[PDB]
């Protein structure tokens, strides 16, 4: 969870995508979902909430984000007579994470502070 | 042809009927 | 305790060992006795 | 023992229920809920509701029963989380959303509202929800509610305030390209009360320019990004949106 | 004591998702019991064993 | 585990049962957990069994550890009513007849309870004080008598209360003046001392301080609730001639011990209070200490709720 | 190893009120003695040494005199010695004398004397040199087959303390007590080849268990306790197979027994989590409870009770 975060803040979105695939290997259900929130990958939460049961959530999320492939296989899974299918709001805003300007390569440059002379004396 | 009352183990089968009846 | 439909209910707990006498209707009580020829009731 | 309770029970039994609405009420209030819980058994769920006068037992009919409004008011006098919690997945079963929402507001569970608000693509719910969960002190709750809706100011702040400062600055290095030199200061002064040295080892990018390659070019990114995607899309847009891993946003 | 502070990388638990008779694996309190009696059970709180 | 508790609360009729053993230990435990498990649905058959079992204790006296049982039943049964203030009604008559037992100890958790319930619950204020009355003249121990009196003087708002209260307290100071009573009874003109004179005459004056604030306090209260002039002024220089007698007791060679000087002031106070009757002495006496209990009384609940918040948090 | 760091398996502290005996003294009434003189001397000895003291000068004695006699008391007296005795230098190697000694452990686990055999048997059990235990496997697989049942139940038991310990030794172990399982008559050798199963190789005492599921109920309460422990054991490690044996369970809650009841009941609230299954376990010990008249018993399951309600 860490390491996820590190990489959100570090920019560094393809070890972020390696994260979510290790929390699939893990059956971890909530950090999957977490590390597909911070790539913005609605397809694989739409796949999570599939695989945990939660059909009206991941129809909602499917219709709402445009993935009418999804949307219509889990609508054909609603019983037509019991189950109502959800209205989507067609005024729902796409929840995008911002794109990283520049990203964390490279360590924080420290400055050569005068190494205490100690350091410098002890180490020739 | 007697009416036979109570067959040995129905109480572990009552038993193992309820626990399916509770999810088990 | 007495049964009504598959359900047993219990009326009270005996301390000691009581034989059903009868129900009286009218006085909505139910009589015991004991070996002791001591009768109680319960409501 | 109330002759009208086993009367009442015979009746249910033989399935005589005009005979069992006749003893009803002779059967005192007490004893009611005993013949709800018998009716509830019985699998007369719809009766048993009408015939309980135990709010805790009504409850957990109305909620088996689908019977939100009479679940809804029973809860309003219970005061209890358990209740709104049982209701709220109740309500999120029957689509009832908006119910929902107040359900999940009441039992304080900030998660489940933010998966009502994400799902349903209300951004002034997440917004809301954003606020209410920095009230409580839910701190994840409110970074990812203000991070889904773009507004990484808000999410600066938390972290600042939160005292994650190095988190705060690879934040702000990373989408608040502005921010940096604000938030390395801070940084500086908590960490010069640990370690003196490391502290005056953090390159502040105002004295040090050449250390923050691309620095410069993303100010101006940054502006871009503020002024093209100041509008949140519609919902339905989604699959037209190209996911941020493709984006790169500096050659944009 | 109980209430652990909920890290952001905390698995999120869907009650609706967890079949009603996951009993929680208790550590196998029988062995547990013998390395406790036997003197071998390093006390999990007081010892850091990187001590 | 919450999730187990519900079952064991259908359960707590046959835990119970285990009361059936003689063991002090094994019956304190027994309590708590049924007191844990108290319900809603179980109380009303769980405080028949427990009175049940504390008038068992008042059958068989041969148990060295009886008292120390019955003791544990009036705190689970006060603990109860707490909880489910509508058991009170039917627990305090019960448990006030204990107020009369030998055992000081069982009887000083009645009198806090029976405090603690005529303060939270308004309702039962009038039950208490006639059930409080009856048991009275019955009370063996100092400390008991003490109690009752302060509980009679804070609580009685009737005119027939407080005539009730005066004539028992009377009655059991015997003939006044005291001084001249045991004179001519020595002159020939357990001798079965009314209780509050024997313990006067053992030297026990701290009983006469909390009569005089008593007796202040229904003083007071009677003042402002008759009209006729004459009564009040009766009634006052009653309670004061009762004040009067004590303290002249208290100086006598008559008593064990001699009244302290602290007792003294004590009552010389109440003394001055209803010679003057003032405005600012009523609200004290009448207002003031009643919301003195409340305030201690929240503020324990409060500690007793942080404490268990602390341990949550 | 410090003696306080070593495995002990006895202690014994006698007053040594009489004049330490001198160990000139007790070389002497070991190399001289009468058979009663050397039981005595031995006993001393082994006293001493439970008690720290070193009698590295009295080992070859010992071996030379006392160790080729055939009195009973002595081979007892003996096997407690050759427990306490260190076998190894400090630099961990195997004494010199102990060779002759391991002949002497041959020859005693195919002694006429069935006592004899079992006796060293359970000796071989605290054994941990390896390097005595190698020549020794042979006549310890032909205990197997003895005629006494006395024997049997003790060969299973060094058996499965050797291969638990050294496993190189007897590879084979898990089927032969596996054969001999199912082979075997007497109660306390299948008790104690099943217990080794559960340790070595829960499948095949899964294996032996699934051919008698439906006569557990018929067998002595020591095999049931141990079949208990097994289910408990595997349906910890694997749960889907509590589908399996909460009706084997069931059916002990009904055991004659009170020990079984009391260990099926525990087990079965590790099966099932279902009200009916918790009801049953927890009635099982109310029962107990109240029909048992000791109050250790009836304070323990109380425990029991209120641990369940935690849940």
């Amino acid at each position: 969870d860490k390491l996820s975060f590190l990489y959100l803040i570090t920019g560094n979105l393809e070890k972020l995508r390696k994260m979510m695939k290790i929390a699939e290997i893990r059956k971890d259900m909530s950090g999957h979902y977490q590390n597909a929130l911070y790539l913005g990958d609605v397809s694989e939460r739409v796949r999570i909430l599939k695989n945990c049961g939660q059909k009206s959530l991941a129809y909602l999320s499917a219709a709402t984000h445009g993935l009418d492939e999804e949307a219509e296989s889990l609508k054909e899974t609603f019983d037509p007579e019991k189950e109502t299918i959800p209205d989507i709001d067609p005024n729902a805003k796409l929840l995008q994470p911002p794109a990283p300007i520049m990203p964390l390569d490279t360590n924080w440059p420290l400055l050569t502070v005068s190494k205490g002379f100690f350091e410098g004396s002890i180490a020739s | 042809k007697a009416l036979k009352l109570g067959a040995k183990g129905k109480e572990v089968d009552n038993f193992v009927d309820k626990l399916k009846s509770e999810g088990e | 305790n007495y049964y009504v439909g598959g359900e047993i209910v219990t009326i009270a707990h005996l301390d000691r060992t009581m034989y059903l006498l009868g129900y009286i209707p009218k006085d909505n009580r139910l009589y015991l006795g004991d070996k002791e020829l001591n009768i109680v009731s319960y409501s | 023992l109330l002759v009208s309770v086993l009367e009442y029970q015979t009746a249910v039994m033989r399935r005589d229920f005009s005979m069992a609405d006749k003893v009803l009420p002779t059967i005192p209030k007490e004893q009611r809920t005993r013949v709800a819980h018998f009716l509830e058994k019985q699998g007369f769920k719809q009766q048993a509701l009408t015939v309980s006068t135990d709010p805790e037992h009504r409850f957990e009919l109305a909620l088996q029963l689908g019977e939100l409004k009479i679940a809804y008011q029973l809860a309003v006098e219970a005061e209890s989380e358990q209740k709104w919690k049982q209701l709220a997945e109740l309500a999120i079963s029957k689509c009832q959303f908006s119910l929902a929402q107040e359900c999940l507001h009441h039992a304080q569970d900030y998660g489940g509202l933010l998966l009502l608000a994400t799902a349903s693509g209300n951004a002034s719910m997440v917004n809301k929800l954003a606020e209410g969960a920095e009230r409580d002190g839910k701190n994840n709750v409110a970074f990812m509610s203000y991070f889904l809706q773009g507004k990484l100011d808000a999410c600066l702040e938390l972290l600042i305030r939160t005292g994650r400062l190095p988190e705060a600055a690879f934040l702000a290095r990373t989408y608040l390209p502005s921010q940096v030199s604000r938030v390395v200061k801070l940084w500086r002064e908590n960490l010069s009360k640990v370690n003196q040295k490391a502290a005056e080892s953090l390159a502040d990018p105002t004295e040090y320019e050449n250390l923050f390659p691309g620095l410069k070019e993303a100010f101006v990114v940054e502006e871009w990004v503020k002024e093209t995607h100041a509008d949140l899309w519609p919902a339905k847009q989604y699959p037209l949106v190209t996911p941020n891993e493709e984006r790169n946003v500096m050659e944009e | 004591k109980r209430n652990v502070t909920v890290q952001p990388d905390d698995p999120i638990s869907f009650m609706q998702l967890t079949a009603k008779n996951e009993m929680n694996c208790k550590e196998d309190q029988f062995q547990l019991s013998l390395l406790a009696a036997m003197g071998n059970t390093q006390r999990k709180e007081a010892a850091d064993p990187l001590a | 585990h919450p999730a187990h508790e519900r079952v064991l609360q259908d359960l707590v009729m046959d835990i119970l049962r285990v009361l059936s053993t003689p063991d002090l230990e094994v019956r304190k435990k027994t309590l708590q957990l049924a007191l844990d498990l108290v319900s809603s649905r179980n109380v009303e058959e769980l405080v028949i069994v427990l009175k049940k079992e504390v008038i068992k204790t008042n059958n068989v006296s041969e148990h060295e550890d009886t008292d120390k049982y019955r003791q544990l039943l009036v705190r689970t049964l006060h603990s109860c009513s707490v909880r489910f203030p509508d058991m009170a009604a039917n627990v305090i008559p019960v448990l006030m007849e204990f107020l009369s037992d030998s055992n000081e100890a069982a009887a000083a958790d009645v009198l806090e309870f029976v405090r603690e319930a005529i303060q939270r619950f308004d309702n039962l204020r009038m039950l208490i004080v006639e059930k409080m009355l009856e048991v009275f003249h019955a009370i063996k121990s100092v400390k008991i008598y003490r109690g009752a009196l302060w509980i009679l003087g804070e609580y009685c708002s009737t005119k027939e209360d407080i005539q009730s209260v005066m004539t028992e307290v009377r009655r059991s100071l015997g003939e006044i003046p005291i001084v001249e009573s045991e004179i001519k009874k020595e002159a020939g003109e357990e001798e079965d001392r009314p209780p509050l004179r024997g313990f006067l005459l053992d030297g026990d004056f701290f009983v006469a301080a909390s009569l005089a604030t008593t007796l202040t306090k229904i003083a007071l209260r009677y003042v402002a609730l008759v009209q006729e002039k004459k009564k009040q002024n009766s009634f006052v220089a009653e309670a004061m001639l009762l004040m009067a007698t004590i303290l002249h007791l208290g100086k006598s060679s008559l008593p064990k011990k001699p009244i302290t000087d602290d007792d003294v002031d004590r009552i010389s106070l109440c003394l001055k209070v209803l010679s003057e009757c003032s405005p600012l002495m009523n609200d004290i006496f009448n207002k003031e200490c009643r919301q003195s209990l409340s305030q201690m009384l929240s503020a324990k609940l409060e500690e007793e709720k942080l404490s268990q918040k602390k341990e949550s948090e | 190893m410090t003696a306080a760091e070593n495995v002990c398996y006895t202690l014994i502290n006698v007053p040594m009120d009489s004049e330490p005996p001198s160990e000139i003294s007790l070389k002497n009434d070991l190399e001289k003695g009468d058979v009663k003189s050397k039981t005595e001397a031995l006993k001393k000895v082994i006293i001493m040494i439970l008690n720290g003291e070193k009698l590295p000068g009295l080992l070859m004695t010992i071996i030379r005199f006392v160790l080729p006699l055939q009195d009973h008391t002595i081979k007892k007296l003996l096997l407690v010695f050759w427990e306490i005795v260190p076998k190894t230098t400090p630099d961990g190697r195997l004494l010199h004398e102990m060779i002759l000694v391991c002949d002497a452990y041959r020859k005693d686990l195919q002694h006429p004397n069935e006592f004899i055999r079992g006796s060293t048997l359970r000796f071989l059990c605290k054994l941990k040199e390896a390097e005595l235990l190698e020549p020794l496997m042979p006549a310890i697989r032909a205990c197997l087959e003895h005629r006494h049942s006395y024997v049997r139940r003790n060969a299973v038991l060094a058996i499965y303390t050797i291969y638990r310990n050294f496993e190189h030794l007897i590879p084979d172990a898990p089927e032969l007590i596996h054969d001999f399982l199912v082979n075997e008559k007497d109660a306390s050798c299948k008790r104690n080849a099943f217990m080794m199963l559960i340790h070595a190789d829960q499948d095949r005492a899964l294996d032996y268990l699934s051919t008698c599921i439906d006569q557990v109920q018929t067998f002595g309460d020591i095999l049931q306790l141990v079949i208990v422990e097994l289910i408990y054991k595997v349906c910890h490690a694997n749960p889907s197979e509590r589908a399996r044996f909460i009706r084997c369970i069931y059916n002990l809650l009904q055991s004659s027994s009170p020990a079984v009841k009391y260990e099926a009941a525990g087990t079965l609230v590790t099966l099932s989590s279902a009200p009916t299954a918790i009801k049953a376990a927890a009635q099982c010990y109310i029962d107990l409870i109240i029909k048992e008249s000791d109050n250790n018993v009836k304070l323990i399951v109380l425990d029991r009770l209120v641990e369940l309600k935690e849940h």
